[PDB]
């Protein structure tokens, strides 16, 4: 009889569809954070009762061109760095100028001079940001110069669909930047910008 | 002071003439002109050979100007009035009482064209949203519900427009149509007016629902999609029901006569105009908050982007409704309020055309869907 | 020994190129130009499956050609039913990115795997309760990209750490190990005898492998860019490969070289996933410019276009009897073509 | 197979210029954004410079800004790198490398875990 | 050093791929033509068929 097996199929279909509705609820409550500089480090935590599953990569063969392409659905790529700096600039340019990373806004972190970049002496320093007390003005100029280098590599054909956010080393700033990326993505949904 | 208040004062004088025909004592002589009412003057029981020089009644727009116009009708010695022929009416010297509408008809035409063009453009927009299916998101469900609200508002104004164009001045010219106009004020008048006001208030509440939903997706960022969509559907078709059903109960239990527009209470329109104006104020607050969010994200070229943002968001969440809410403060000054609200209703109802132009040309994903469908039709 | 070995290897590779040139007396198009083509074959969207949240990266048909396993990136393997547009089982995970999915040749086991290096095998019997990992095959050091069941007892896993290995289920260790590649490995396919198989590597070198040999038989260094697509011709002799350089170099094992290059001038984008039909004449390829262009096998003509999706396609399976073709794109839909 | 050959090498004095021609064949030269990657003894692989398919997008490493000159030959499918104002710490194995995908800008050849589209490399000892 | 080990494995791979036979490209194309002419009659998607046998209708 087709009727009994078809009714059982409808009942199982309704059960799996209610499971998919619960999964849709918990997935639209889920925000993802790719972290790069088992086989994956799923760091689960909540901030202000909002889910932020942070994902770090560990033991991986680092030809990144084949496993970055499965990260277009992420909300924010956290790109923390500290020669390593020039390779970080090249990797950030490759992430910024990929064909399928146009809708992924990259949160950028910094850490940590005259030999690696001899063009540092020809920089005009803005006083728009108040420095922390007890800091060398030369080190402050170098830090904001690294920020301006990442910003000029960002704005070099940035396409307007995603924007970088350089920061300096908490989690509250990560939450504020995730709110910023969500609100800018929804304003591009409603086309107000 | 116009023909609407003229016909209202005519209906009041008709009720007074019904009272007079209830209490009109004849004289003590059987040969007399009997009681009559030819729908222009309430003639009492007259005497033969007497020039009954009663004045023209106070419902006319010129009888208040010249109150000395005494209309004449001769009573013959056979119990009938002077007729002078059998083809015409009984003869009456009405030559002593002879001595805005075109602008009202022009307003009627321009909002008729506005609602018709908005109806056509939003049927097309609903066809786009139900045919492409890449536009099948939750905010697109909200926009489709708003477009359906505009379509039902166009249907409400089309079912209100029955004979308003061709009954423009035929009441005072032929009083058979004037008495039929008072017969037109029936339960169907109340039902059509209640449905139209219900759907206009529903359009305001769907504007509030879309504003609250957009502010929620910006600031709140907490949602369970099926329950939130069902709650917004329940609000968007429940609070117009919740403020129209007691409105109709107040109508049915407090109304004496008429079609219940501005009669005697201030509560009749206080119940219906407190939450709508409060909704317009909440929408203005949501507008100010969203504009501050856009200014914050823009400062964190400039004026052109801000102008494009506000000229996109005003057809979505209009401050023109706030301005016209701050213009037509009624306070029971409803004597010829038809112009006062039809200037509002004519300067509006282009908002459906504006949002149709927006969500059919300006939206880049919708334009990409048009280009994609054109490319697929070329490849087929 | 590096300089003289370098010169000897260059001389021997030039001898291989000269032997391929001597075998290449004429191209395949000039000798198969006399074949009258079938013509323009259009298709029509028949079904639309709506049960996904993230993008769809991989699908796989069944041997009954009635069921299919969909791999999303929310962590849910969803078994779809084709001709009744319904669902059978939904398989959850603790991870998210499911980079591969496979179906058993008898219809009893479903594989999965991603960056988490856990190749889980889900039984399709469900005796006591719901679905559950029977045994796990976590032995790789990189990631997992594509796996296909030979039989119900073992499965080969193309990994990302350059180590390809065959995995018996009940042992939990490597039965054999194939490390002949240099770069990453994206996809593989299986011949209909389930003995010989190939491996699409990311150094423009396709390698013929075998279980009983323990060593590669042939090597096809014909492409110019990385390879993201590879599939056998259904006789078990030839195989087509798809790369990102807008070409589809058709290869053959017994012909030792390439046969036909699908380099269209209006295509400057890559190829995602290729497959053949039951006959093998309809080259069903997955491109990057939002459509699946149907190509001819022997005449190299665009017989049709499959533009029913809205985003990048990632997987393209064909039924074992030529019934339907369901392409899984990044739009969270499964358009079934007929 | 993408065969890649270089030119030059040997012991050179600090300050003398030397050409670096990348003898490349087997592929369409006008559809890839090729680049240079050097490998110092005791240091990982690092990017040097690039040139686009047209020839406009030319960038350099921040330490060798202006002192190096990169140029490509579209007709004779080779890449001509010119070293000027040499420095004894800048000597390395100059690998002629190629970015993998056509008509794009993303490049992942800085990874030292055997990216198999780099050249065979020639040591230029400064 | 593992470079000499990779070099010896590459030499063994070259000898192992050089110790095989070579079959004609025209014979392979004739085999492909024979397979296509054999299975195009039974291919459902190639031949335009009515939707009665197709369960997707
Ligand atoms: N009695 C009578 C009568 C009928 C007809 C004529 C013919 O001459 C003229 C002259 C000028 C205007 C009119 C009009 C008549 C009926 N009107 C319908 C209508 N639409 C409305 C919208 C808002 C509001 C409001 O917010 O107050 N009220 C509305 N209303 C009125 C509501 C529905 C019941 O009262 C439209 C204009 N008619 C007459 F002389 C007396």
């Amino acid at each position: 009889d087709q009727r009994n097996e078809e009714k059982a199929q409808r009942e199982a279909n309704k059960k799996i569809e209610k499971q998919l509705q619960k999964d849709k609820q918990v997935y639209r409550a889920t925000h993802r954070l790719l972290l790069l500089g088992s086989g994956i480090f799923e760091t689960k935590f909540q901030v202000d009762k909002v889910n932020f599953h942070m994902f770090d990569v560990g033991a991986q063969r680092d030809e990144r061109r084949k496993w970055i392409q499965c990260f277009n659905d992420v909300t924010a790529i956290i790109f923390v760095v500290a020669n390593r700096l020039q390779a970080a600039l090249k990797l950030f340019d490759s992430i910024w100028n990929n064909k399928w990373l146009r809708d992924t806004s990259v949160i950028l972190f910094l850490n940590k001079i005259e030999d690696y970049f001899p063009e540092f002496a020809r920089y005009t320093t803005p006083e728009d940001a108040t420095p922390e007390p007890g800091e060398d003005p030369r080190v402050t100029r170098a830090k904001y110069f690294i920020r301006d280098e990442f910003l000029r590599i960002s704005t070099a054909s940035g396409d307007g669909r995603h924007y970088c956010y350089p920061h300096f080393t908490n989690i509250r700033r990560v939450f504020n930047d995730c709110r910023d990326i969500i609100q800018r993505m929804h304003l591009r949904q409603y086309e107000l910008l | 002071v116009s023909l609407w208040e003229t016909v209202q004062k005519w209906r009041e004088y008709r009720r007074q003439c019904q009272r007079s025909l209830t209490e009109d004592p004849p004289p003590a002589t059987d040969l007399f002109c009997n009681r009559t009412f030819d729908e222009y003057a309430c003639w009492p029981d007259g005497e033969p050979g007497s020039f009954v020089n009663v004045s023209c009644p106070w419902y006319l727009p010129w009888a208040s100007s010249v109150p000395q116009g005494h209309v004449y009708r001769f009573c013959t010695a056979e119990g009938l009035w002077l007729q002078k022929d059998n083809s015409s009416l009984p003869w009456r010297d009405l030559s002593e009482c002879e001595e805005p509408e075109e602008q009202l008809l022009f307003l009627y035409i321009i909002y008729t064209v506005g609602y018709a063009l908005s109806f056509s453009a939003l049927v097309i927009a609903s066809a786009i949203l139900l045919g492409f299916r890449h536009l099948h998101c939750t905010r697109n469900y909200i926009h489709l519900n708003l477009f359906a609200s505009f379509i039902l508002r166009a249907l409400s104004v089309f079912i209100k427009d029955a004979a308003l164009k061709w009954m423009y001045s035929t009441a005072a010219q032929q009083h058979q149509w004037d008495g039929l106009l008072s017969y037109q004020d029936s339960l169907s008048c109340r039902l059509v007016f209640l449905l139209m006001q219900y759907c206009v208030a529903a359009n305001y509440y769907w504007l509030l629902v879309e504003g609250v939903y957009l502010y929620t997706l910006l600031a709140f960022s907490v949602f369970s999609e099926q329950w939130i969509f069902r709650l917004y559907v329940s609000i968007g078709w429940g609070v117009p029901l919740l403020f129209v059903v007691p409105w109709g109960i107040v109508k049915y239990l407090y109304e004496d006569e008429g079609c219940w527009t501005r009669n005697s209470n201030m509560n009749y329109w206080l119940i219906i105009r407190l939450p709508i104006l409060f909704a317009i104020g909440v929408n203005f607050l949501i507008f100010v908050r969203v504009i501050c969010i856009v200014v914050s994200k823009l400062k964190a070229d400039i004026k052109c982007r801000l102008a494009k943002s506000t000229l996109t968001l005003i057809p979505l969440l209009g401050t023109h409704e706030v301005i016209f809410a701050f213009v037509m403060d009624e306070h029971a000054r409803g004597t010829l309020r038809f112009i006062k609200l039809f200037t509002e209703l004519s300067f509006t109802s282009f908002q459906g055309l504006m949002v149709a132009i927006l969500y059919c040309f300006v939206n880049n994903e919708v334009q990409l869907e048009f280009r994609k469908s054109w490319e697929r039709w070329r490849l087929e | 020994e590096l300089d003289q070995l370098r010169q000897e290897a260059e001389q021997l590779k030039n001898q291989i190129r000269d032997a391929r040139k001597a075998c290449a007396d004429a191209t395949l198009s000039q000798i198969t130009n006399n074949i009258d083509p079938v013509g323009r074959i259009q298709m029509r969207t028949r079904r639309t499956l709506r049960g996904h949240l993230a993008k769809i990266y991989a699908m796989h048909w069944g041997t009954d050609s009635r069921l299919l396993v969909s791999a999303s990136q929310d962590g849910k393997l969803i078994i779809w039913d084709s001709y009744t547009t319904n669902k059978v089982h939904a398989i959850p995970l603790r991870s998210s990115w499911v980079m591969t999915c496979a179906y058993a040749p008898s219809g009893n086991y479903v594989a999965c795997g991603g960056l988490d290096n856990i190749c889980s095998i889900y039984n399709l019997k469900t005796r006591e309760g719901n679905v559950r990992v029977s045994r796990e095959l976590a032995g790789h050091t990189g990631y997992l990209s594509c796996c296909r069941f030979l039989d119900d007892n073992q499965i080969v896993t193309s990994s990302g750490d350059t180590t390809c290995a065959l995995w018996d289920i009940e042992t939990g260790q490597q039965t054999t190990t194939f490390t002949g590649h240099t770069g990453d490995v994206m996809s593989l396919s299986l011949a209909p005898d389930t003995r010989l198989f190939v491996s699409g590597a990311c150094d423009a070198s396709a390698k013929l492998w075998d279980v009983r040999e323990g060593m590669c038989r042939q090597t096809f260094t014909g492409h110019e860019s990385d390879i993201n697509a590879i599939c056998f011709f259904p006789n078990g002799n030839a195989f087509a490969t798809g790369s990102d350089d807008a070409t589809c170099r058709l290869f053959d094992l017994r012909a030792d070289q390439e046969l036909m290059t699908y380099s269209h001038d209006n295509i400057i984008c890559g190829i995602t996933s290729v497959s053949f039909s039951k006959s093998g004449r309809l080259l069903l390829a997955g491109y990057d410019d939002f459509n699946c262009n149907v190509w001819d096998a022997l005449k190299a003509d665009r017989a049709g276009v499959l533009a029913g999706h809205d985003n990048r396609v990632s997987c393209l399976g064909v039924t074992d009897d030529g019934m339907a073709v369901a392409t899984g794109s990044w739009d969270s839909f499964l358009k079934i073509w007929n | 197979q993408v065969q890649l050959q270089e030119s030059g090498g040997g012991l050179v004095q600090p300050g003398g210029s030397l050409r670096l021609s990348c003898a490349a064949s087997g592929f369409t030269f006008s559809n890839y954004k090729m680049n240079w990657v050097r490998q110092a003894p005791g240091k990982g692989l690092e990017w040097v410079s690039d040139i686009s398919q047209s020839g406009a997008s030319i960038s350099y490493t921040g330490s060798v800004k202006g002192r190096f000159t990169i140029s490509r030959d579209n007709a004779k499918n080779t890449l001509y790198l010119q070293m000027n104002s040499l420095k004894p710490e800048d000597t390395a194995v100059y690998y002629c490398a190629r970015c993998p995908a056509p008509f794009t800008r993303d490049c992942f050849d800085v990874t030292s875990t055997t990216y198999a589209y780099r050249g065979q490399g020639t040591q230029v000892t400064v | 050093t593992a470079s000499i080990a990779q070099a010896r494995k590459l030499v063994e791979q070259l000898k192992m791929e050089a110790n095989i036979d070579r079959i004609k490209v025209s014979k392979a194309a004739a085999d492909l033509m024979a397979y296509c002419e054999a299975h195009a009659k039974e291919d459902p998607l190639l031949t335009p068929v009515p939707a009665s046998e197709n369960p997707f209708r």
